[PDB]
């Protein structure tokens, strides 16, 4: 899919899109999704 | 972020 290996991806019911990378190891609210779409 | 303060990490968060 669209998402990349190193990024972990989980959307919370309050409509709310948070990446977590395993990377660095810290939650994304600041996500891909609003960079997109 | 922006947005309100995320989930603490946990790898699969379940939410």
């Amino acid at each position: 899919g669209p998402l990349p290996p190193g990024w972990e991806i989980r959307n919370t019911a309050t409509g709310r899109v948070y990446f977590v990378d395993h990377n660095n190891r810290t939650t994304q609210f600041t996500d891909p999704r609003l960079s997109a779409n | 972020e922006l947005e309100s303060p995320p989930p603490p990490y946990s790898r699969y968060p379940m939410d």
